[PDB]
């Protein structure tokens, strides 16, 4: 979870590059998780094309992470309003556009600029207002 | 926690890897499974002899008696797939697909 | 060409109903099409063990 | 009268999995007994030559 | 008649219906006696009677 | 299978579960777990077909590994506290270890690929046994240890349970397979509320149980394994297929049927405890269940399906095996919502 | 030490015997010696094929009885207890269960070496 | 809201101190519905065995409606019992912990400054 | 109290009843080979219960009043019309074949039930392992399409698997011209126009397939009509048999219990005869299915359970 804190510690806007690097690392982390799942449940033929599968998945996920990070912080600095759902929206769904480009289909990329963008807006929403996804037993 | 505890815990971790990460053999996998309980048996005996838990001295053999029973059926299942399929090689073990 | 067909019978039905149904399409056959090999299932148990253990660090 | 499902309307489920993409084609439906057709005959009696020197035969 | 096989439930199974009726009666009078003793116990317990 | 042997397998399975929910020493809990394991393998092999051997082998491997990890958690909290009493754990990794050890026995997380397959392999009566009775023990252990379970762990695990439960059943026609996936979804449903308050997971366990008997008894009263086979049964048993449809409505949780009550209760207590995002995910994903539920309903009763010529002489024969408790089994699983306050009895 | 010294002495002694056995004699090392043997012939194409067997049941009931033998092993220490009555009844239970398992093995073919 | 309550005898349906509570009336609307709940079980039973649904073996219907209404009655006492206990230690905890429940002061609407929103 | 698990528990053992008078014998052969006469005389000579050849109307002959139903209400196929037109392929050919096969399945079911409950050998005319010949020949003349044939084989594997075989089978071998002479002697016009190709063809399908596929599991005593008229020799050598090949000599009381469990519940005996696969002739329309329901449910003694039908004159229903 310290990797997630490596994103949380950096505030939006200030030191955009380190925030982007943290986003790259987190995208690579989820990328390696999904690549391990693919390499484990889906059987390949040769080690080279298996690690090629992992490379495609990781490089994709890292691309969404990278652009999300950089665009989020630049949106936070140019408008000097880190507390903005759109700040996360634009970069989150440009991540969807880049994902669609990675899978060479801009149709699902456009469909992604809805869903990835809205979800980034919602996670920003929760982070501002303390919305819990995993609430502790309280009452 | 001294090195003996490390060694038997670490032996259990690699038994977990060996049995659970199947290579190609069902018999060798359940062999790793029963080695697993050997590691746990030694581990359990350690604290129990250490702390003078006099009653718990009977827990290992109890823990033993059931565990072999598992293997008692495991290998017993092994023959039942073997006579029809031919081997214990679990890659033909695919008939139940959908 | 704008009220009927393209909007009602092309667009709105594509966005909410058909796109979500296609998502369920594409994610039902990548979820429920495992051959049945005990190996790959067990390595799915495997990497889950560490993701629960150290990667997420559930205990921490 | 109304419409009832044609033979094709019941056919579309069929096919083991009814929402198939590609590899699902090679997913033959199981038989109705739930027992597969008995595989290659392994019945054997392991021929023994029991000889030929074998001095326990007067030689 | 009709079906040449004897019907499986073609005769009044007297014992089973007997126990069903006897039960239902038992459950009923146990129920109302129960309710009466609960209400009486309540009134004599909390000071009503 | 000797009738008396089958009975003695019944009651050793049931006694293995009883030992789980009555014992206090941890070793005894393990003992009951393997008593049940050792006892349920032969009944799964009652038919003795290679599919049954496959299902039994997969069950044995999964559950034996799970019980061994159970002893690992057992040994660790013994080592770090020297107390075999079942209570809050004193070592975190021991708690996690027990969590996945039990989950593999429940089929919640990626440790759930066994259950659809094993359900496919065995006969439908063995399916009823597997998907009804072999949950009470792991649920009871999880209830007894609710004091210290990593809420993140249990919540995400239930989330995947319901999610792959909904998605896996979409592309399945075998009634056993879709029932296994539905059971996985219900597994996620109760295990989501497991950490917060165990009365509600007990209630959802009861409702899922009664619904599952009410379901399986209808299946083997119709004697169907494929969707087309059930569709052919719209003729011979119209009442059975109508009740088929009504309980398939109770499946998803459409009010005022019984199946809505556990969803409602779980969501209400989740919202009592500031978990507002979490319930909406299962609330949406229950539509995934409702989808193949509606497909089964359409194949069963709502639309007439093409029968077969030979099938008509089946008209001359009546189901002789009574398969008792079915009427009340249906009724409790259909109309109990006006009795929701009775949940306080379990508490 | 002591005990371990005896085990070491015995294993090394055995290994010296096998070393002298396998090294001292001289062999011409000709090919046709390697041909395997069966009462004059060679074992055709067998001696490693899967062994279609029946006394597997006897082999497994061995283990199942061995667990119970392990269970009843502590008896000589157990007889030195204050509540001898409970020890008597419960050990007698253990041997009765031994006999009952053997009897069920008996009537239901079982220990009868399968054909 | 309970299994760790002090003095809680296990496997005990109806505890002795429950009798201080008003027993459910024989004409309790919940009870009579669960009596009706008995009818649905009986009516379905004849339908499963393709027996005459309306009047097949009233003996089966009698136990179906009498057993269900009985087990309903005992359940209702326990239902009221737990709700009573939940409300019982309710006030005991509140009275024994006055600090955690401050006496909120009541102020009429003439003293508050709620701002009206022009809805145009 | 039918045969239940309690029956086997309290001491109902089938093995205390089977003796040498427990032979499942079937008489087979060409159409009108006289095998029915041989079955009758064998049954009377050895005290074995005879069963008639299960035809179209076997269901009523086994259930209900015993009175034949309508063809539309039972079978929808006509063997007479099959003779009239075997090439129209409206459905009569293969629907006829499938209905006959499943009626044979019910016949074998009640035969084995009678043997397991009583202990008397049963003699049949053709069985599950015999009827395929006809369809095979019916496919040679083209009366049945290839998909109907493979479906019939699929259902035969799916149904006959659980059923252990006869003991012995007597084949009344008759040459084709003699068979044509016999069908001429009979006089029913429907069985005149039978192609000699079909008549000889079922004979090959019997000779080259039925005997050598059966002979391993059961003893073959194929005979000629010259002998089949003599009732003495046919039963004397049937008596003088070891009956030591097949599953029959080797199956304990447990297999007997499972078999009697299955046969006494006819509903799942023919569970797989429901044909959970869609083919043109076999399939009956949904509207047709509902209508044939509404003209069968009101049929007396078929709406409610036996002993519960007030329409036919049942009594004490309110306490039933
Ligand atoms: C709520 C709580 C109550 C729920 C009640 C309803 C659900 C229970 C199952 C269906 C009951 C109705 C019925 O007809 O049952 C027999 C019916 C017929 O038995 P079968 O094994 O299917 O078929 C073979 C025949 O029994 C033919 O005989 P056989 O010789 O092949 O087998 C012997 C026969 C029993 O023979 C005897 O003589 C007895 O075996 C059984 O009945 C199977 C269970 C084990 C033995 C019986 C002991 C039961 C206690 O079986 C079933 O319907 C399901 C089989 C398993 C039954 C027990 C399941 C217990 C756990 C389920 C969840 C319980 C609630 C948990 C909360
Ligand atoms: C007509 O129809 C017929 C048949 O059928 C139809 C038949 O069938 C047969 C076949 C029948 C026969 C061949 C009959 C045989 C009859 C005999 C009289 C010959 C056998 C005689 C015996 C007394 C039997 C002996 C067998 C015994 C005891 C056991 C048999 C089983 C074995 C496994 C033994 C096999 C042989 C072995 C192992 C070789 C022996 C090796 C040793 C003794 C090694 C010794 C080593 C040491 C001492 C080491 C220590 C040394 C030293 C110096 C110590 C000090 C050293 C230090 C380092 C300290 C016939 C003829 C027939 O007419
Ligand atoms: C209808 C809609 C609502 C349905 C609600 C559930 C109804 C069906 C189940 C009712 C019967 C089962 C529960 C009650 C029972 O029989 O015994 C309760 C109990 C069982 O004993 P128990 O409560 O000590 O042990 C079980 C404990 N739990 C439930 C947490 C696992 O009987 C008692 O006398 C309770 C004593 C302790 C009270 C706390
Ligand atoms: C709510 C209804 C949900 C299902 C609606 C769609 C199915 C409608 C019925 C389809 C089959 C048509 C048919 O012929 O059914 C005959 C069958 C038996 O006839 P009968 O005994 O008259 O049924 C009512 C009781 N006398 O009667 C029926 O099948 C009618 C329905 C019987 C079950 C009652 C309704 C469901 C209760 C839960
Ligand atoms: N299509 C078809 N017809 C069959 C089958 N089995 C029997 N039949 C028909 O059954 C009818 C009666 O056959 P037999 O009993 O041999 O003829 P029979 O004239 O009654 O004379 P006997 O043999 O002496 O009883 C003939 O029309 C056969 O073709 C079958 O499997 N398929």
């Amino acid at each position: 979870k310290t990797l997630l804190h490596k994103y949380s510690d950096i505030p939006e806007g200030t030191e955009c590059h380190r925030k982007a690097y943290a986003s790259t690392s987190i995208g690579g982390a989820t990328g390696l998780i999904v690549s391990a799942y693919s390499i484990a449940l889906k059987p390949p033929a040769s080690f080279l094309e298996g690690v090629a599968r992992t490379g495609r998945y990781t490089f994709t996920s890292a691309a969404i992470g990278a652009i999300f990070g950089l665009t989020s912080c630049i949106s936070a600095q140019v408008r000097e309003k880190p507390d903005d759902p759109l700040n996360y929206f634009i970069g989150g769904c440009a991540g969807g556009l880049t994902l669609g480009a990675r899978t060479r289909s801009y149709g699902i990329g456009a469909a992604a600029c809805a869903y990835m963008g809205l979800t980034a807006a919602l996670v920003k929403m929760g982070q501002l207002e303390g919305w819990q996804v995993f609430a502790e037993p309280k009452v | 926690m001294p090195l003996v505890y490390m060694n038997i815990i670490m032996a259990f971790a690699i038994a977990l890897a060996g049995l659970l990460m199947y290579r190609s053999h069902l018999m060798s996998s359940l062999l790793c499974l029963e080695g697993m309980m050997l590691s746990l048996f030694i581990m359990s005996t350690l604290i129990i002899l250490n702390t003078h838990f006099t009653l718990a001295n009977m827990m290992p053999i109890i823990l033993l008696v059931f565990a072999a029973c598992e293997a008692a059926l495991g290998l017993s299942l092994l023959v039942m797939v073997s006579n029809t399929y031919g081997t214990d090689y679990v890659q033909n073990l695919n008939l139940l697909q959908c | 060409k704008s009220a009927s067909s393209l909007l009602d019978l092309i667009w709105l039905e594509t966005i909410l109903p058909k796109t979500t149904s296609f998502i369920q399409m594409k994610m039902s056959i990548m979820v429920s099409n495992q051959k049945g090999l005990i190996k790959l299932y067990f390595l799915s148990f495997l990497i889950t063990i560490m993701i629960s253990m150290t990667l997420f660090n559930y205990h921490e | 009268r109304q419409w009832q499902p044609d033979v094709e309307w019941a056919e579309q489920f069929g096919g083991a999995v009814m929402y198939p993409t590609k590899e699902t084609a090679h997913w033959k439906p199981p038989p109705w007994n739930d027992v597969d057709p008995p595989k290659d005959t392994l019945v054997s009696n392991l021929t023994l030559n029991f000889g030929p020197q074998h001095p326990a035969a007067h030689g | 008649k009709f079906y040449i096989r004897e019907p499986p439930h073609g005769s009044p199974d007297w014992l089973k219906v007997g126990l069903t009726l006897g039960t239902s009666v038992f459950l009923w009078i146990y129920l109302i006696k129960q309710h009466k003793e609960d209400v009486l116990e309540y009134k004599r317990r909390n000071g009503l009677e | 299978m000797n009738p008396i042997i089958y009975t003695t397998l019944i009651m050793t399975v049931m006694s293995g579960t009883m030992l789980v929910m009555i014992s206090s020493h941890w070793l005894l809990i393990w003992i009951g777990f393997e008593m049940n394991l050792l006892a349920m393998i032969p009944v799964l092999m009652k038919n003795f077909n290679p599919r049954a051997t496959e299902a039994a082998t997969k069950y044995f491997l999964t559950q034996a590994t799970a019980s061994m990890m159970l002893m690992m958690a057992i040994i660790i909290n013994l080592l770090y506290s020297g107390q075999w009493t079942i209570t809050k754990m004193f070592n975190p990794v021991a708690m996690t270890m027990m969590t996945m050890a039990l989950a593999m026995k429940l089929g919640l997380s990626p440790f759930h690929f066994w259950v659809p397959e094993v359900t496919q392999g065995i006969s439908l009566q063995a399916g009823l046994l597997l998907l009804t009775w072999q949950k009470l023990a792991p649920l009871s252990v999880l209830c007894q240890i609710s004091q210290s379970i990593n809420p993140n762990l249990m919540l995400t695990m239930a989330m995947l349970s319901i999610l792959i439960g909904g998605w896996g059943g979409l592309n399945q026609t075998q009634l056993r397979k879709i029932m296994a996936y539905s059971s996985i979804a219900h597994m996620g449903w109760m295990t989501a509320v497991l950490p917060y308050n165990t009365t509600m997971t007990i209630l959802n366990l009861l409702i899922y149980i009664t619904m599952t008997l009410a379901m399986f008894m209808l299946l083997i009263h119709s004697s169907a394994t494929t969707t087309l086979s059930l569709s052919h049964t719209w003729n011979k048993m119209p009442v059975i297929t109508s009740l088929m449809m009504v309980t398939l409505l109770s499946m998803g949780g459409l009010p005022p049927l019984s199946g809505f009550m556990p969803k409602w209760m779980i969501i209400q207590e989740m919202t009592k405890n500031e978990s507002i995002i979490m319930p909406t995910l299962m609330a949406m994903t229950a539509l995934l269940n409702l989808y193949f539920y509606m497909r089964l309903a359409y194949s069963s009763s709502l639309t007439m399906f093409p029968s077969t010529n030979n099938m008509k002489m089946k008209w001359q024969f009546e189901h002789t095996k009574q398969m008792k408790l079915l009427p009340t089994m249906i009724v409790l699983s259909t109309l109990v919502l006006p009795m929701t306050p009775a949940l306080s009895s379990l508490n | 030490m002591n005990i371990m010294l005896t085990l070491l002495t015995n294993v090394t002694l055995a290994s010296l015997l096998v070393l002298i056995a396998f090294w001292l004699p001289q062999l011409n090392a000709y090919s046709e010696k390697t041909s395997p043997y069966e009462c004059g012939f060679d074992p055709m194409g067998s001696a490693r094929l899967p062994f279609s067997m029946k006394f597997f049941l006897v082999a497994i009931t061995f283990l199942l009885f061995d667990l119970e033998i392990a269970l009843l092993l502590p008896l000589p220490w157990a007889s030195q207890t204050n509540n001898l009555k409970t020890m008597l009844t419960m050990a007698l239970f253990l041997l009765i269960l031994l006999a009952a398992s053997l009897a069920y093995e008996w009537t239901q073919k079982g220990l009868e070496w399968a054909e | 809201m309970m299994s760790g309550r002090p003095g809680r005898v296990p496997l005990q349906f109806l505890p002795n101190e429950a009798r201080s509570l008003p027993p459910p009336k024989l004409t309790d609307p919940r009870l009579v519905y669960m009596g009706f709940l008995g009818y649905c079980s009986g009516l379905i039973d004849n339908a499963i065995r393709r027996r005459p649904v309306v009047s097949a073996g009233l003996h089966r219907q009698l136990l179906y409606v009498t057993s269900f209404v009985f087990f309903g009655y005992y359940l209702l006492k326990r239902q009221d019992y737990m709700y009573a206990l939940r409300d019982h230690d309710m006030f005991a905890y509140v009275k024994s912990h006055p600090e955690d429940f401050p006496e909120k002061d009541k102020k009429t609407y003439g003293e508050i400054l709620e701002e009206f929103h022009p809805v145009r | 109290l039918q045969y239940g698990p309690l029956a086997f528990v309290l001491g109902e053992r089938t093995t205390r009843k089977l003796t040498e008078t427990s032979k499942v014998i079937t008489v087979d052969g060409n159409i009108c080979s006289g095998k029915g006469r041989l079955a009758r005389e064998i049954a009377e000579k050895l005290g074995l219960r005879h069963f008639p050849e299960a035809g179209i109307h076997y269901a009523d002959s086994t259930t209900g009043d015993g009175k034949p139903l309508d063809v539309q209400l039972s079978g929808n196929c006509s063997l007479e019309k099959f003779y009239d037109d075997p090439k129209s392929n409206d459905g009569n050919s293969y629907r006829l074949q499938s209905w006959l096969y499943a009626s044979r399945l019910l016949q074998y079911a009640d035969a084995l039930e009678h043997l397991l409950s009583t202990g008397q050998g049963v003699v049949l005319e053709r069985s599950i392992y015999s009827d395929f010949v006809f369809l095979e020949a019916m496919y040679r003349q083209g009366f049945i399409r290839k998909q109907c044939v493979e479906h019939y084989n699929e259902v035969k594997k799916v149904t006959a698997c659980e059923y252990l075989p006869p003991h012995v089978v007597v084949y009344v071998d008759v040459p084709v011209p003699e068979i044509q002479s016999r069908i001429q002697k009979k006089g029913n016009p429907h069985e005149m126009k039978i192609t000699a190709a079909y008549l000889q063809d079922i004979e090959n399908a019997y000779k080259k397939t039925f005997l050598p596929e059966m002979s391993e599991k059961c003893e073959v005593l194929q005979y000629s009509a010259r002998e089949a008229e003599d009732a003495e020799k046919v039963v004397e050598d049937i008596e003088y048999l070891k009956c030591d090949k097949g599953p029959w000599p080797d199956q304990d009381d447990r297999t007997f219990h499972r078999l009697r469990m299955l046969v006494q519940n006819k509903l799942e005996v023919l569970n797989y005869t429901t044909i959970p696969v869609y083919l043109p002739e076999i399939t009956i329309g949904a509207h047709q299915s509902d209508r044939v329901f509404q003209k069968f449910t009101e049929l007396p003694g078929r709406k409610y359970s036996p002993g519960y039908n007030e329409d036919v004159g049942d009594k004490w229903i309110w306490l039933k």
